[PDB]
């Protein structure tokens, strides 16, 4: 979660 | 001819020759006593009395979302509950393992010889009258036959619990570092030395492979930079031995752990994201030991990444296949307390009950394309062409079939289907419910109880006749499946007991293994514990695509 | 320059470089903390207050004699003891397994490679300023300085706990089986690939060697009969390959499942007992199970005879070491309560330290004759010619020589422990006293300490200069022995717990296995459990000579 929301940004 | 041909002997106890015509059970451990090992003891009978049926505890798993959510925040609770499900499978494997096809009785070669996959339940004597032993006829029904009355699919049959090709390519993936069927001995051998999660479909069975796929700097892999994306390297370069098509272009083809990946695209997709993982875990480790050489940097990743498996596994893939509401969790210290063998052969029947084809859809689509079987298998091109990001989104929003259920296995792939079939009765294998006690499950007393319908369980009683004789590996795929779920009782029940030993069989679980040093540190131990499916794609993956292993 | 190279981790915990110049020590799971693991936690600081001393253990099992003859009589006592001396060693082998002479951190290639024999302490690092890691000096004294000074026998000095020629080839014969060093490959690799007793010096390592050496007629091993005694065949009529001197005729060049028993008659007639034996076995359970066949008459009869191995060895070798008045006992029961791992792997160190050569006579006195080593080794005439009644009686009147104490390495063999104490260095063996902590002992304070007495102690001072860069092999040789005890603290305290798990590790020894049918029935079994070493020679050599460990 958290990677994913910083990552895709 | 052989006296123990009926399987007489119940609940465990085994059976021996005492005379051509005489056997005698050995109880031992068995909690009963008796000809037959039938007649239990007084606690066996307490305990039976106190054992759930496994229908039971699925339900209750599977409702009371908001107490299991309670529990899932309250680690201790969580805790307590994941050691439960941990410990009730424990005592149903034999470890160290026992019989073989070849072996219907415990002996030295059976368990030295690692070329053979275990077996749950020996093979079938030779000189039984019948296939089953002295059930049915001397000859099973056509296995054309059952294949097309009910295994065959006609119209697609989605998975009620939403799985994806995210998750059956991984299933195939993961699956093929143990499931190494070796063609040239037979079915019942295996070319997985390893007998487990040991990651060789990335590294290699063997330190020669191994070593022409290391780069031999900074601890990594060697691999191929197109159009900016990084990819296995080729075989040109490697020498790896694997010979594909000599119409594949040179860059095409790729030089992997497994050499049967580089065919298909969704498995070279994720042949290359580990590969790209590797590296990764490669440049962390680097960072925090510039002391380290190459040797210690590829060792430590490898041993990172067998626990990044693992715990996706777990976490994400069980996790999915369960339906359950209680978070599994992987935790090594949860059988520190146990009695537990940190050892694992492979099983025949594991591999047996994993043939999942009807996951298999009629066609794949890939962004806009649409690809049959034929366009989708030795063609690299279209990874490359729509590259992994598209590949993920994609996979992630294709809904696979269901296994249960019956009549869903693609016509595409039905040799291979037939196979399983003509192949468990070489390897003697014994009828369902044989298996189904061997794993503490109530034997079906008829085909409508099997399929929980009426035409194909017709159907099977026109073929089968008794239900006493009916096989294992049709009755998975025609079995009445759980409320809304992908598979039936005995998938899950056989299936389970397997898995956990060959996750938590694994030595990085035992205690000598299970701590931060072993993987360069908290860094690296972090890696283990904070793994999902998710961020392997997300770290590995340009743009970070969402993804899961259930169509959202 | 490895910043792990003094050890400087402490109770087991585990040093990691976190750069160039620092390390970390990993306390899990020790039972201390602080940098160097070695502040005691409060249960720890309890346990270590209420664990009594090897030494005063020692002491108390071989005295009061009076009262370990009630224990000896009451079969829960005695159970209930040999539990405690059975778990008391448990904690202290890493198994699953970990580092070897190239891993001194853990590895899946440490792991999983068989070829290697494994480690209990990593090797030293290669960067390391002296040999030990930084005590010392850049080198070690040289090898036959050591050897001269200290290990080699001047008068013969006799073993004061009676062990004989018996003794001394039975350890030859039977470690042979699992201490193989591939000697193409290095010192620290082996072709025991089976880590144990698998008897494969009797049935030999591959299956292709077995096949040559089996009748396959009642489950039987080949053998000729000269002059009506049985005898195995030759290399001639089998074609297995053996290790002989080109000037040995075919009909004494005998095929035996280890290539390397025809080097000394004292072998090649341990290799014809169990060779009957096996047979012996095949004929009972034939008339058993008349309704068997040639396989699993071989197999049910191999798995007997591992059993019959680990009986002897616990209950008449290691007790005959031991000098208990407590009977030692076979009962894998004992450990099916308790936590403990059916699996092993060699270790370097258990080959090292077994460099039993002391042991050896100067002359070898068979009824009237009395030969040197050179008429002895490769000469199978002299076991033909005196016969294996002969044989058994004149070994069995012959001492052995002590093992510790100093000096009484024969000269005839002093290559083999120059060979030792060259290849220790090799493999990068830690000091003596690094695995004295190692195994909970008290670290020596001087070389005095060491060897009870002072020439010798200063001979080893000056060489050595520091206790602590003191190296284990000699050591063990020179060390002070017990109270009229063939060996030292060191000895016994490594050993032990190496034994424990290559004998009780065994499969056969796990609960699946260890009952009646795996041996088929009841007979077999009781074959097992009323083995001794007098029963073995008794049943297969004419004339059931006495015999027995020690000398009378
Ligand atoms: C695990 O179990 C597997 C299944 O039993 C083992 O593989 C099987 O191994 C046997 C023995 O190696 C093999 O048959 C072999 O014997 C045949 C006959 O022996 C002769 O040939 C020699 C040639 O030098 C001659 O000197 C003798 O007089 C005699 O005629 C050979 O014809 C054959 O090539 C082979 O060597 C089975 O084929 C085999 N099948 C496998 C290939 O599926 C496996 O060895 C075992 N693994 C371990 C590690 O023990
Ligand atoms: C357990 O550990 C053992 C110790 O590491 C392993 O044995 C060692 O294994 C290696 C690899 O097999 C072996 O070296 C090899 O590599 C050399 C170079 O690679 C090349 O040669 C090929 C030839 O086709 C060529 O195509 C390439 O371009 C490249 O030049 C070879 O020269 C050498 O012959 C060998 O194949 C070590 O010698 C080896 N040493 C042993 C003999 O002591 C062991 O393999 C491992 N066990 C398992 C089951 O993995
Ligand atoms: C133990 O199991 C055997 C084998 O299943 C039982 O033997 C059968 O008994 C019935 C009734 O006598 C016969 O119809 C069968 O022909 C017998 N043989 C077989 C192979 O089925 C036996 O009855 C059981 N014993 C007990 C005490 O329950
Ligand atoms: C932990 O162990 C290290 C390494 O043995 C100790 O470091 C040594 O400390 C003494 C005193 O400061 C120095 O003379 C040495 O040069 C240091 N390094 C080495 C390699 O010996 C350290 O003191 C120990 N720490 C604790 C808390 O006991
Ligand atoms: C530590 C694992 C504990 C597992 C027990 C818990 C839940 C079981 C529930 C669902 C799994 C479904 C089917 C079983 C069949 C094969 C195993 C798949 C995972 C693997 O390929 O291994
Ligand atoms: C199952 C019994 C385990 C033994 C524990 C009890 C007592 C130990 C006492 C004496 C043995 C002496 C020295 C140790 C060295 C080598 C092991 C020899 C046995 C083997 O080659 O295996
Ligand atoms: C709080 C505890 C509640 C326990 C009630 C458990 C009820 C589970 O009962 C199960 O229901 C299934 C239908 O979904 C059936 O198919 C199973 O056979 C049945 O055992
Ligand atoms: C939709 C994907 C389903 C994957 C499940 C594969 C299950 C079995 O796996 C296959 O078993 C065969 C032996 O019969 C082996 O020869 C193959 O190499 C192996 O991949
Ligand atoms: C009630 C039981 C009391 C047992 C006390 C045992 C004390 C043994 O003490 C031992 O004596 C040996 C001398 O033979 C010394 O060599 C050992 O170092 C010493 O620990
Ligand atoms: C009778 C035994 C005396 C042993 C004392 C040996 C002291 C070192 O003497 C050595 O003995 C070796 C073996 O004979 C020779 O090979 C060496 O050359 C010699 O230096
Ligand atoms: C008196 C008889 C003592 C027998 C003990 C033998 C102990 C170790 O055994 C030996 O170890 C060597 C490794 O250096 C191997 O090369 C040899 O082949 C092996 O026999
Ligand atoms: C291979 O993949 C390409 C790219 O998707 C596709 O256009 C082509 O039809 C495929 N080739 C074959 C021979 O199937
Ligand atoms: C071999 O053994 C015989 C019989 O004991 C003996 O007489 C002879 O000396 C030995 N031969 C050699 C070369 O040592």
């Amino acid at each position: 979660t958290k990677t994913a929301t910083i990552n895709a940004s | 001819a052989n006296p123990c041909c009926s399987n007489p002997c119940q609940n465990r106890g085994e059976c021996m020759s005492t005379g051509f015509d005489q056997y005698k059970c050995d109880c031992t451990r068995t909690g009963f006593y008796g000809e037959n090992c039938t007649t239990p003891e007084f606690l066996t009978r307490i305990k039976l009395l106190l054992k759930p049926t496994p229908n039971t505890v699925h339900y209750i798993l599977t409702h009371f979302k908001g107490v299991w959510n309670i529990v899932n925040n309250i680690p201790f609770l969580r805790s307590l509950i994941m050691k439960y499900v941990l410990t009730s499978r424990s005592y149903l494997i034999d470890s160290p393992p026992t019989y073989n096809v070849h072996y219907g009785y415990k002996s030295w070669e059976a368990f030295s010889n690692l070329s053979y996959y275990t077996r749950a339940l020996p093979p079938v004597a030779d000189d039984c009258p019948t296939p089953m032993g002295v059930k049915g006829n001397k000859e099973l029904p056509d296995s054309k036959e059952v294949l097309e009355k009910v295994l065959l699919r006609r119209e697609f049959i989605p998975d009620p619990q939403g799985s994806n090709m995210m998750f059956a390519f991984f299933a195939q993936h993961f699956t093929a570092q143990f499931f190494k069927t070796d063609h040239k001995r037979g079915p019942g051998f295996t070319r997985g030395l390893g007998h487990g999660v040991d990651l060789n479909h990335i590294y290699g069975e063997t330190l020669d492979r191994q070593h022409k796929l290391r780069l031999f700097k900074d601890g990594k892999l060697k691999y191929q930079v197109i159009g900016g994306e990084v990819y296995p390297p080729t075989v040109k370069d490697t020498q790896v031995e694997m010979i594909y098509p000599p119409h594949i272009p040179e860059n095409l083809q790729f030089a992997v752990g497994q050499e049967v990946f580089g065919l298909v695209p969704g498995l070279m997709m994720y042949a290359t994201i580990w590969l790209r993982e590797h590296q990764r875990v490669c440049d962390i480790l680097k960072q925090e030991h510039p002391e380290w050489g190459d040797e210690q940097l590829f060792q430590t990743s490898k041993l990172i990444l067998i626990g990044e498996t693992i715990k996706i596994v777990i976490e994400d893939y069980v996790q999915h296949l369960s339906g359950y509401h209680f978070k599994l969790k992987f935790d090594p210290e949860l059988l520190f307390n146990q009695q537990f063998q940190y050892q694992n052969r492979i099983a025949s029947e594991f591999n047996t009950l994993y043939h999942w084809h009807p996951l298999l859809p009629d066609t794949f689509n890939i962004e806009d394309q649409e690809y049959s079987f034929k366009q989708f298998l030795y063609n690299n091109s279209i990874l490359l062409e729509h590259g992994l990001t598209q590949f993920v989104e994609s996979f992630t929003r294709q809904i696979a079939g269901r296994v249960a259920g019956g009549r869903n296995v693609p016509i595409a792939v039905q040799a291979v289907a037939k196979a399983s079939i003509d192949q468990s009765r070489e390897m003697k294998y014994q009828s369902l419910n044989e298996y189904r006690k061997r794993f503490s499950l109530k034997p079906y007393t008829s085909f409508e109880e099997l399929t929980g319908e009426k035409e194909m369980a017709a159907e099977l009683k026109a073929l089968y006749s008794d239900i006493d004789v009916m096989e294992l590996y049709p009755a998975l795929l025609v079995e009445k499946p759980r409320p809304d779920a992908i598979f039936g009782e005995t998938m899950v029940e056989l299936g389970a007991p397997f898995s956990l030993k060959g996750l938590m069989g694994n030595p990085i679980c035992s205690p000598q293994y299970w701590k931060p040093s072993t993987f360069g540190g908290e860094v690296g131990f972090k890696i283990i514990n904070t793994a999902s499916i998710q961020s392997l794609i997300c770290n590995n993956v340009k743009g970070c695509p969402f993804t899961s292993f259930n169509v959202q």
